[PDB]
This record gives C-alpha cells, structure tokens and sequence, in this order.
C-alpha cells in the first residue's frame, strides 16, 4: 500500500508563548513562562522550548496520537528543542530545526468506505484523502522552582520502570488533568497538489481544530461534506502562527508483509434498554449516547465525554412501561423499556498493543447504563449484540480499518520488542 | 491570504460613513432646506432666538 | 557544500540481543536514527578524538575516488555516531557552528547530558562553558543526576560539589527511594556533611535500603561497614538504638553510649528547630530536636531563630500535628547585613502576602516590620492536623528565592523572591554556587502549634 | 496656583524607591530660585493673549504672581488675533510703527524677581516675529516639537472641561486640519501616498534638521515628525484608555504636561530607543575613562518601532519619567556578567541592576556606564528611574506602550495607518 | 596546510609583441590556502577548478602520486598586493595602512575583485588620517596610473 514520508525541517517564526505583544495582556501562558517560578523576578519566556511534531489525517486527532506512540505507522516526530528567532522585529517568535522525516503508511489506495461517504459526499446520486495535517505539540516546561513531577523528554530514572506509558494492559489509562502539553498550531498541507522547500501556513490550533469538529461530525451522522468547504469556509478564525517548510516529492512505493489502525463503528437503533430507575419523561429528556471504548480503557469517564467516541441521538425516544397486564397492573416500578434510532459512524483508533475488543457503553446523560453483553472481540448486517446491567439489542455493523484484514492481537505485537516498548 | 490580510481594524470613518446612509439618516439644516431659503432662516434668527443674548 | 551525513543510530547494531543497556523509562525512551548534514571543514579541527576517528573514515574513503575516473556528483561520508544517549550529539553540532542556545542557557538534563560528551570524547575548552549553564538556580533535579554524573567519569572534582549542595537538597535525595538510584563511591561522601536536617532514624531507614538491592566480599566488608560509621549513630535516644540490633555493626558503633554519659559528643547533625526562652527543645532522647511545643513560663507575637547551614539549594521538611485554622508564620533569615541586625522574611496568612523584617536579638521583640511587593500566594486550602507544609529556598549572587508548599492540594504554592544579599561569598572552584549561611527563621502563634520533623514519604516529591 | 511640583513617586516602598528622594529634594532645594516674583507677559497690538498656562496665579487680566519662579518654569501662551486692536487705527498694518512699515510682532516677557542675594533683578525676554502674507513661508518656518505640544495644552483644557474623549478627538482633527494646509501649500499628488516615518532628531536640535531634505519633501517630512508626536501623546499614559492607567496617574500626567519645558514635553511623547547590546561596535576603539568631558558618542537614535529589535538583544528606553531597560531573550552571556554581576538574566534582581551597575570594570560595562549615566544627566535632575525588565516579567506593559509607532494594544493603529486615517478628512 | 606553489604570475594582454618600457613577482610562498577561502568566494572558484584539474591528473594515477602542492594562478602586474591582503587576515594590519600607496591602490583594486566592501572603506578612511601632503600626491600618482577615478577625486 501506499507509502508517503514528509521531511518536516524548518519550523521557523513561531509564536509558542501566543503572546504577540500587540496582545497587550502579558500573563505570559504558565507554558511559556520559564525561570525560578515566583513574582517579577523570576517569570519570562524559557530560553528554549520543546517541539513535538505530529501528522495526521482529518479523520483522528492529534494530542493523543502521541499517546501510542508515546515511545517511538511513524507519524510522532521527536523532542526538538528551540531557539530565539533573531531577525529585526519579532519580540515573542521563535525558531526550530526538526530534520526528522515521517513515514506515514497511508495504506489503502481503493476502498468501500470512502465509495459510501463519497457517494454521500456528491449527494449519492493520491486522491480520497486530499489533505494532511502536521500540527506542533509544546511540551509543557515546569518552572525550576516548583514541586511538582517531572514532563521534560529527557528524565532521570527511578530504578524498577521501562520506558512506556500508562496504557499498559494491567495499568488503567490516565488523561493527566492538568494538560501535559498543548498545541501551539497546525497546518493544512494540500496532499493531491503537494530546489524542493515548500512552505505551510502554520495556523492557530484553536479555529483548525473547530474546523476539524464540522467534518467530524459530518462524517459520524452519515453526512460527509468536504474539508475545501470549511477550508474556504470558517477560514475568517484563520489565524496565522508561523510556517513548516516541508518536502513534498516522496513519491510512495509499496508497503510489505496487513495491520488495523480504525473500526469506524456503525450504530444503527438500539430496542429494549430495561433502563430502570428514572422518570418516563426524564428518560426520553436525556441524551441516549452510545460510546465505544478499546475495552482495556475499561470504563475510563474522559473518554466518555470525548466528542469522537461518543455519539447521541437526534431521533425520538420510545419509552415502554414494562411487561403490561403486569406492572402496568403493580403501577410505579421506574424500569421502563426504552429505544432509540442513534444513527451515525464513531471510529476507534486501534491502539497498538490493545487486544481488540470494543465495549461500547450507553448512558442515558452520565451513567453508562449497558455494556455490550460480552466484549465484541474482533480480530477474526448487525450482530443482534445483547445489552447487560449497568450504572437487550443494538444493530450494528463494524467497517473495517485501513480496508481488510487487519486486528493484531495484545501477545501478537508485544512479540516484536520493539524500541524495547515491549521489553 | 484574503483572509489572512483584509482582516483588518483599520475602518473607523470608512465603516463610519456607511452608517450615514442606513439607520443614521441626520437630516441636518443644510440638507433640508435650499440655500436660498437657509439664508432666510438664519436671518431670522438674528431677532427671534436668544433674544437675552 | 556540505558533503558529509552524520548518521547518528541507536547502538550496539544488535537489536534483538541486547537486554542491559538503558533499560530504563526515564533517560532512554527513544531511538535516534538521524541524518545531520555538516560542512566537512569546521569539524575536525576543535577535536581530537572526533579527528582521531575521522582521518581514518577519509582515508578508507578515497578507496574509490582516488583510484576512480568519474561520478563527480555529490558522494557523502559515512562518519557513524554510536550512542544511546538521546540527544547527546546534537547540541555540539550546533557548538561548533558557532550559534548554540542549547549549551549555555538549555533545557536541564541536558546540561547533564552535553557534559558527558566532554567527558567520553574529551572535550576540555567545553567543560568551562557547561559549568557556566550548570551555575543556574535548577529545580534540585539535574543535581542528582549530575551525582551520577560524576560516579561514572570519575573526577571527583564535580563529584565533591554536587554533593555539598545536595546536602541542603536533603528530603529529596532520601525521599520517594531516590538514594536507590545513588550509586557507590560517592555514597561515602554523603553522611559526612553538616548539612542533612533530617531525623536519624529515617537517615537509618533509607540507608539500609542501599545496603540491600545490590546482592544483599571486598566492598561487602569495607564499606558495607563504613556507611554505618558514617551515620551520626551518637545524639540518639536509647530507645531507638535498640532497634539496631543484629550479628553485625557491633564493634563498629563501638559504645552506643559512654560519648552518651561523659557530656562530650560528635557533631550535630546541622542544628535544626531549637527553642529558646518560650520554645524550648523537645529531646528524643540524645541530643536532636524533634518536637517543639509551646512552653510559656507563665498572647507573646515573638519569633525563634536557628544556626548556620552553607547551602546552594535546599529544601528542609517541616510538618505540623495539630492547629487551630492557621496560626503559622515561616520565611527565613540570612547573616549578611551591613549594621549586622538581621532580616527576615514572614509567612502572612491573614492578608496572604510575603513580609520583611529585621531583628535585634533578645527573642520577645520586634522592630519595623514592614510588608513586601510581589506576593503569590493564595489560600484556597485550609491547613489541618498532619499536614506536610516543607520550606524550600534557592541562592544567587544578588538575590534569595524562597517558598512554602503543601503536598496535598494543586494549590498551596506561597513564592517569594528576596532581595540583594548585600556581599559577595562565591565557594567557586570549576562551579559559581554562592553559599550564604541563611538561618531557618520559625514563628508560630499560640499555645500549642507542636510542628516538628517531617516523614520521609513513599512516593515523590521533586525529582523524577 | 502658586507654581510648585506635584511629583508622585507611587507606593513609596524604600528598597525599589527613596534614592530619587534624596536626589529630587537636593535638586529642588538647592537650585537657581527667584523670591517674590512678578510675571508679567505683553503683545504688540493687533494680537491678544488668549490661552495662558503655566503654573501661576491670575490676578487682574495680564499678571502672573509666582510666588517663586523655578529653574523649570514654563509657561505657554496662545495667541489669537486681536480684531478691534488689527483694526480701526493709523498703522492698520500689523505693527506699523510711525518710523515706517517695520511689520515685525514682539512679545514681551519681565520677571521682578529676588535672587539668592538679597537684591532684584527683572528678567527680561524678547522675541521678535515678522509679518508675512504668503502662505509658502508660514507654513514652513513651523517648528513640529512646538507645534504639537502647543496642542497638547488647548487639549487638557478640553479634557477638563469635557469629557477626556473630547480632548482625544481634539487631537485627530487638529492634525487632519494642518495636513490639509501642508497639501494645500504642496503641488505634487505624491505625498499624500507616503506613509513613511520621518527624521527623528534630538529634542532642541529640531528647528530645521531637515538640511538637504528638498523644499515641499521638507515641509511635509515635518509634518510627518507632527504626525508622530500627535500619534504618540494618544498612545501615551496621558491620553490612554482606563484599562491600565489609573485616574491618578492621568492627574500626575496632566499636570506635568503643563510646565515643563519643549525639551521635557517631547521626550514624554516620543522617547529615544538606544541600542546597548553590541556597544563595544558602536564606540570607537579609543576607549579612554568615560567622565563627561570624554565623549560618550550614544547609539544612533532608533526609530521608535517594533520593526527593529532583534530578539538577542538590548535596549534602553528614556521618556523622563520611567526609563525602561528591557534586555530581552537570548542575549548573550559575556556581555550579561560584564554590566550585570551575575550568569543569567533570571538571576538579575530588578532593583540591584538599576543601582548598582556595570562593577566589574569592563570597558564593555563602562560602556553601559557612559550610557545610562549620559541619559540620566543631560540636566542637573539626573536620576529618573531606571527599572530593567527580562523579556516575560509582567511589567514590560510598561516598555511596549512606549512604542509610538507599532499598534500599542491601547490604541490599535500603526503610524502609516494613522497617516491614512489623517490624511483621507484632510 | 603544507601547499601553496602558487605559481602566480605578471600578465601580458597588451604586450604580445613589445611591452611597454617600466619586478615580476614570481611567487612560492610556503603557507596554506585558508586564506583565499576567507577572503571571498570569488578566488574560492578558481580554487576549486585549480585544486581538481590537479587531482583530475591524479585519478587514473596510482603510481606516480608524488606529492605536487596544490598550486594557483593569477594574473596581476601587483601580487604584493594579494600578499598585502594574506597578512592583513594573519593579524597585524601595519603595512595595509601605513606603506607605500602604490601598494595601497592596488590592494584597493583587489578588493574591487574581492567585491569584499569592508576593507574598500577603511582604506578611504586610511586617507582620511591625518598624513603629509608628500604621499598625499604620491596616492594622487597611484590612483591616476591604475585609472581609479573615485580614489582619485
């Protein structure tokens, strides 16, 4: 499958701090700021930063790629540290050399997913993916004063823990309350139209990413409008932050030896929800949401309040009273039977070095309130899935991820070693 | 590029003379009467107004 | 004009054998393949074992051009750079090309890591100016991993330094099992400064875990032995050194009493929380203060004061039993006035702000106390019994940082900067660490407030 | 009322202050003061004395009773024709003495005042103007540092008494009336196109610094130093909205603005940026001990931009109020121990580095010694406040605000866009 | 490093048959050619043409490789002044600014093939020291024989 590889190298006249002094307002971000934490004294912009550079298409997201790849397809580029951009003028601007290339394998040169959406795109009356996006992560540099744990790339060891991460199958996925790093600006590189140096508009991350939710949610309820549109159209927000210079001209081969990285989840309609305390009228005054999950996450709230793994409804909800000639007979009993026709597409990245197994939740507002009865387990329409009991039918159908054959299993990866992340 | 550049605070009289065609129509004293009859009006303000004064 | 490729690599070339080799989660995440184009000249004049290894890679480079007719093109060297350590390389890249931002003012650990490349390919113009960027008030940090610095190059120049400013930095290097990492020979050093204020007992504890996780002859009989002569095991309660007992140590503490009986001991440890007048000490047993309670004679706003502690960095842990809703006061003294007289700083939790004073002995007393600008602090979270509330303060040439944090909330963070030191006192010898002699300045408010000496944890603080 | 200072060193606090006391009352005590003075100002006839300022006591119609004039009085005079003096006489002409036509004003200044030794002397000023019909030569013999602070007194009285925005827009259409006049006196359709900042020369040498600046480019390059002061006091703690500036600094800012000299006035409303991280390329290489009558040569004065400060460098602001040194980012660390004691910026005190500075007798530290030392005593007032400010400590609100030409966040305009805001009224 | 033949030699153009009536400076100089590539990369071209038809020589050569330094050619009725400029680049700039301002044009026409403008105006602020009217029209003389006009006036 196609094979492409951007030489991200040049990163220069950035604006990290997002401080421009004509923002007048200097509470220089506690990003920024780096010195003897404290008042005037010790407070200003820190010598140097770190850069993260991550490359991904309209479809995922960015600050979380990295958290598969928090070690080292290579989409994550690695901590290059910053300088002052000197040059006259520019008081808060910055400069970087990342040199680093980064081999994305955007497999999948025909597919049935697109055709659908496509059709869907025209009204359903290399190009498919016409655009890629390389957005700069900041990690966030602690002041040399405070007493707290460390974030810095390079770190001194505690003997007893090999270089991963919390997401390890036994640990529980954490989302670091206080953001652990954010983005200073992405930048839409023009695929299909890529002495070579072409340059890139780095732009605010703010507007970017509220771009990037309309085409989310066009996708997720079956509605895919194309990104030119918003492109051209929210454009206004656009607000420029620095430029990426890159090298097009990779011209893709052939990948070898195929993997996962997608499950693009189709919920249909749910039936018979034994939702059981809560008022008929408060029930269907909810927001039936039904939310995958990559099953080792297990029940990790953040993500139940991410807006690309859950998806409500827009439908009506049927609520039942229970049995008939029976509670009906008993009155009260606050069980109700309840239904909904939740349509749309969710998409889980597969993690790498997750056994597959989505768990998708329901919960009325906040409750997950059924667990699809037994882990769907993939790795080898509608599956008249049963629903359980938590705090007895859903349709639903699982397009594949790059194309076909694909799900690799938490022993089968693990076996490869792997940068040690697999020891 | 367009968006990018033409976003710009610089209006102030050129946003301020187009609300002097719309909801901001002032019809002051010159533009009410002809100049002919102006001169007849402040003529005779010379002995009607502020007489005090 | 640049025609040559560094090609730095992750190392050994043996990835599947290897199972030794920074196999750790904190100073080896990556791998480093990596393409650094350089000018051929301007390379291998500033070093000698870069050219040691360099007119050898030319020279087994000309095997085709200087027998060759053709293909003029642009061919590159092949120059290849073998390490695990991340960066490493490629701040010296930008050294030689003349502008750095990397080496004299970086990131921390960095400033650990661009000195290993002057010790494993000698670099010794380089050193002088690292140790310009290691003269920085860092966040305690790099420092004990600038003690491994030392242990593996071997020195013990840098080694004597780091660690005379990590002995203030006590509390930290004891702490969350951060000694664990600590290595040999230069352990010995430690536990012979003035300057660690913690409690014996938790000295005890943590030192039995380094004589543990190794295999536990030679070192096993000499300095398995000598670390325990190195701790202070006089100044205890009886009491306590019961607990030692075991078929070891014996001969080697020699008395556990006698010093005790004839009122002539060893060295203090540094002098930490006495009272006098209306504080007094609180003994466990030999001579170290433990607890302090309020012991009024017959409310009194006075002040207790303390002895002298050199430090660059340092961290002291006080902990509090029991208060009513505040009633606390922290901020430190230092020596150095021209009218002698003091000055203090003073922990204000009424208006949440930071104060200065000065003092003129005769501990019942005030003069002119006056409030200060630049105070951040706020006072989100109450304090109640058996709170960790640990003092920390950093040193330079014309200023003194100080703070108070509590280890229970996101808040509780109380900073202050004070002002110029006045004199010059610069103990430089390849470093610029100032050392001061600041006094621990503690005040409290009414009857009871016991305070004390902080628990050595389980978890972290600072470093990792 | 009776001519005194209002200086207001704010929250008055010892280790930041109290060397600007001690220096500030040595110069207020002990200098050149009159005793029971009385002012007294006079025009030839055909013009009157219609707006008068200063600080003084207005007796009668013409009588300024000082109680004691000061080394830095100033005292500013408007003049508007007089009608019923210019008409109904013999020498209807404008000042038509008997001898002949001799068509040249006079205003006449006398000051009855006591000196330090016991006896009265009346100081006596004249100064002379001649009468002129054409409007080529009474545009051009303007002066633009009087001009518009001239504008700035007529502007307080319009901001006491109405609202402070009647003074702010007294300024944009007093500036778009004499650019109407300055295209008016020019022929060529070009130089409303310009936008470019002027010649920017020392206050009291600009009379006519322009030289081989040719005619009409001359006259309105001028006017393009008046458009960056008018600029400038709108962007200035005089005339900035509320958001950072509190009533009582405006109080402090006003009335400063009404006594002091040319020179103090145009210093306030356009500073001198100097550079001062490679001053060892901008002195000569005879570098002799640098005590006053050694010339200090200064850094050329850099135009008061954002378009040219490099990020590795350093720079000192004079205003004479708050002189600023912001240094900046990643300046380099050989020139930092030289002038500042120390090996980073972050373990610069703010308060030492304005005290005691440059100990470590470098000849590049006496450099920065000349320099701050020059700027401080062009007059005997000397010190005025030196705070430095790292690039990121909060305070350098302070240091970008004076910038009268990139758009200062209180007022978003550069200074070509404010030429195009100016220049499309006019 | 240990180079430099540098056969650099008086031209002729003109002189084909006669040359015209009023040394030749004939060099072999035993210093590195670094100072060529500092100077400007107007020589560093012929440098580079210069050093690879030697070892153009040398490539089908495995035998007969005895050492030949690396040699330069220029055509210039002054190489004393390129020579001027040599030690101006070691560090001490005496006979650059004081010396014979026959020498001082020449090195000032050099320095219009160097397209290297710092030195072109410390040498009009070399005539601007304060200096006798003797040289002063012995450098009338010199910028008058070279044709330089701007030197001149």
């Amino acid at each position: 499958q196609a094979t492409l590889r951007l030489h991200i190298a040049s990163i220069t006249n950035l604006q990290t701090s997002g401080v421009v002094p004509k923002r007048g307002g200097y509470p220089l971000p506690q990003r920024a700021r780096g010195g003897v934490s404290g008042a005037n004294g010790a407070y200003g912009l820190a010598p140097c930063f770190t850069i993260c550079t991550v490359a991904w298409f309209p479809e995922e997201d960015p600050l979380e790629i990295l958290g598969f790849a928090q070690g080292a397809g290579l989409r994550v580029s690695s901590a290059v540290n910053t300088r002052p951009s000197a040059r006259p003028g520019a008081i808060c601007l910055d400069d970087a050399e990342v040199q680093q290339e980064l081999n994305i394998p955007i497999s999948i040169l025909e597919s049935p997913w697109q055709q659908r959406m496509l059709a869907l795109e025209l009204g359903s009356n290399f190009t498919l993916w016409p655009f890629l996006l390389v957005s700069v992560i900041q990690i966030h540099p602690k002041l040399s004063h405070s007493l707290t744990i460390g974030n810095s790339p390079f770190r001194p060891a505690p003997v007893g823990t090999q270089p991963q991460n919390a997401i390890g199958p036994p640990q529980r996925v954490r989302y670091p309350t206080k953001s652990p790093v954010t983005v200073v600006g992405t930048a839409i590189l023009p695929l299909k139209q890529i002495t070579y140096l072409q340059a890139c508009r780095l732009f605010r991350h703010d507007v970017i990413r509220e771009m990037i939710s309309t085409y989310r949610e066009g996708l997720k309820r079956l509605e895919p409008v194309s990104l030119l549109s918003v492109i051209e159209a929210y454009s206004g927000r656009l607000s420029p932050v620095g430029e990426i210079f890159v090298t097009l001209n990779q011209l893709k081969p052939l990948t070898i030896n195929p993997v996962a990285h997608a499950v693009w989840i189709e919920i249909r309609k749910v039936v018979n929800v034994p939702i059981y305390g809560l008022t008929f009228r408060q029930i269907c005054e909810a927001e039936l949401s039904v939310v995958a999950m990559w099953e080792a996450e297990r029940a990790c709230a953040a993500i139940l309040r991410r807006k690309s793994r859950k998806i409500t409804a827009v439908t009506r909800c049927e609520v039942q009273p229970l049995n008939i000639s029976a509670i009906e007979r008993m009155s009260g009993s606050e069980d109700s039977l309840l239904s909904c026709y939740i349509r749309g597409q969710v998409c889980l990245p597969v993690y790498p070095g997750l056994d597959p197994s989505v768990v998708l939740y329901l919960c009325l507002n906040g409750h997950i309130y059924a667990t699809l009865a037994s882990p769907l387990n993939l790795a080898a329409s509608f599956r008249a899935y049963k629903l359980r009991s938590f705090v007895g039918q859903i349709e639903l159908r699982v397009f594949p991820c790059p194309a076909n054959g694909l799900f690799m299993t938490a022993a089968e990866f693990a076996k490869l070693n792997i940068e040690g992340r697999s020891n | 590029p367009w968006v990018l550049a033409a976003a710009a605070e610089a209006q102030r009289d050129r946003e301020a003379e187009l609300e002097n065609l719309s909801r901001a129509k002032f019809p002051l004293v010159s533009d009410v009467f002809s100049p002919e009859d102006k001169a007849a009006y402040l003529g005779m303000l010379n002995a009607y107004g502020n007489p005090g004064g | 004009s640049c025609d040559l490729v560094v090609w730095l690599v992750p190392p050994q070339e043996r990835l599947q054998h290897l199972a030794e080799g920074a196999t750790e989660s904190q100073f080896t995440p990556p791998p480093k393949v990596f393409k650094i184009p350089v000018h051929s000249a301007l390379l291998r004049i500033s070093s000698p074992i870069w050219l040691k290894d360099l007119t050898v890679v030319e020279a087994k480079h000309r095997t085709k051009m200087k027998c060759n007719r053709d293909d003029d093109g642009r061919v590159l060297m092949k120059y290849v750079i073998e390490s695990f350590h991340p960066a490493a390389i490629r701040a010296i890249i930008q050294y030689i090309y003349g502008y750095r931002h990397e080496v004299l003012q970086g990131d921390p650990f960095l400033q650990v890591a661009v000195y290993k490349e002057a010790s494993r390919l000698e670099m010794k113009q380089l050193q002088k100016e690292v140790l310009r960027a290691l003269s920085a008030p860092m966040n305690i940090g790099p420092l004990v991993s600038l003690a491994k610095a030392a242990e593996v190059m071997k020195v013990d120049q840098l080694l004597l330094e780091a660690i005379r400013i990590l002995a203030g930095c006590a509390y930290a290097l004891f702490s969350g099992m951060r000694h664990l990492e600590l290595g040999p020979k230069g352990l010995q050093l430690l536990l012979l400064q003035d300057n660690i204020q913690l409690d014996e007992p938790q000295i005890y504890i943590c030192a039995n875990a380094w004589l543990a996780q190794q295999g536990v002859p030679g070192v096993q009989r000499d300095m398995a032995m000598a670390v325990y002569r190195s701790i202070r095991f006089d100044s205890m309660s009886p009491s306590q050194i019961q607990v030692c007992r075991d078929p070891l140590l014996d001969s080697l503490l020699l008395e556990a009493c006698l010093r005790k009986f004839s009122h002539l001991e060893t060295k203090p440890r540094v002098f930490p929380w006495q009272g006098n007048d209306q504080f007094t000490v609180e003994r466990d047993g030999g001579l170290y203060p433990v607890l302090l309670k309020r012991t009024s004679r017959s409310l009194i706003w006075a002040w207790t004061l303390g002895d002298s502690r050199l430090i660059n960095e340092a961290l002291w842990g006080i902990e509090v039993v029991r208060t009513a809703k505040g009633r606390l006061h922290f901020g430190i003294a230092v020596e150095d006035k021209t009218t002698q007289s003091r000055q203090v700083c003073y922990l204000d939790p009424a208006e949440k702000a930071f104060v200065t004073g000065t003092i003129t002995n005769e501990p019942t007393a005030v003069s002119y106390r006056t409030v200060q600008p630049g105070g951040d602090v706020r006072w989100y979270r109450r304090l109640c019994d058996g709170d960790i509330v640990i003092v920390r303060v950093s040193v330079t040439t014309s200023a003194i940082h100080l703070s108070i944090q509590v280890l229970k909330s996101r808040s509780m963070r109380a900073s202050y900067m004070l002002a110029l030191r006045s004199p010059v006192c610069f103990p430089g010898q390849l470093l610029q660490r100032p050392f001061l002699a600041i006094w621990p300045f503690i005040e409290a408010v009414n009857i009871g407030d016991t305070l004390g000496v902080a628990e050595l944890q389980v978890e972290a603080i600072d470093i990792p | 009322l009776t001519g005194g200072e209002v200086r207001y060193y704010s929250a008055f606090s010892r280790l930041q202050h109290s060397q600007q006391l001690e220096n500030d009352i040595v110069h207020i005590i002990t200098r050149t003061t009159g005793w029971e003075a009385v002012m007294r100002i006079r025009v030839s006839r055909g013009w009157k004395i219609s707006a008068r300022h200063g600080r003084f006591f207005l007796r009668g119609t013409d009588l300024f009773v000082l109680p004691t004039v000061n080394a830095d009085s100033t005292f500013s005079i408007l003049m508007e024709l007089d009608e019923q003096a210019g008409a109904g006489g013999p020498g209807n002409a404008l000042v038509t003495p008997p001898s002949g036509g001799d068509n040249v004003v006079a205003v006449q200044a006398a000051l009855l005042y006591t000196n330090s030794d016991g006896e009265r002397r009346i100081r006596v000023h004249t100064f002379c103007m001649p009468v002129s019909q054409n409007i080529q030569d009474i545009v051009s013999s303007m002066d633009p540092e009087v001009v518009t602070c001239l504008l700035i007194q007529q502007a307080i009285d319009q901001s006491l008494r109405s609202k402070i925005a009647d003074g702010r827009a007294f300024l944009q259409t007093s500036c778009s009336q004499l650019l109407s006049v300055l295209h008016s006196v020019g022929s060529s359709t070009q130089l409303a196109a310009s936008y470019a900042l002027p010649s920017l020369p020392h206050y009291g040498a600009v009379a006519a610094a322009s030289a081989g600046n040719p005619a009409g480019g001359a006259l309105l390059e001028a006017g393009r130093l008046v458009a960056l002061f008018i600029l400038g006091v709108l962007k200035s703690n005089a005339f900035r909205p509320v958001k950072e500036v509190s009533t009582d600094k405006r109080v402090f800012s006003w009335s400063r603005l009404l006594a002091l000299p040319v020179d103090r006035i145009c210093a306030y409303v356009h500073p001198r940026m100097l550079p001062l991280h490679n001053l060892s390329n901008f002195g000569g290489p005879s570098d002799r001990v640098l005590d006053g009558q050694e010339e200090v040569i200064l850094p050329p004065a850099l135009r008061l931009t954002a378009e040219e400060m490099t990020q590795d460098g350093a720079y000192l602001l004079e205003n004479g109020e708050e002189m600023l040194l912001w240094i900046g980012r990643s300046i380099s660390p050989q020139w930092l121990a030289s002038v500042f004691g120390a090996h980073s910026l972050d373990c610069v005190h703010p308060d030492v580095a304005a005290a005691s500075i440059g100990d470590s007798q470098d000849p590049v530290g006496l450099r920065v010694r000349a320099v701050v030392q020059s700027v401080q005593g062009e007059h005997l007032c000397n010190a005025m406040r030196l705070l430095v400010i790292r690039q990121g400590d909060p305070s350098e609100q302070k240091f970008f605000a004076q910038l009268m030409e990139d758009r200062v966040p209180s007022l978003l305009l550069t200074f070509a866009e404010f030429l195009q805001k100016v220049d499309m009224r006019s």
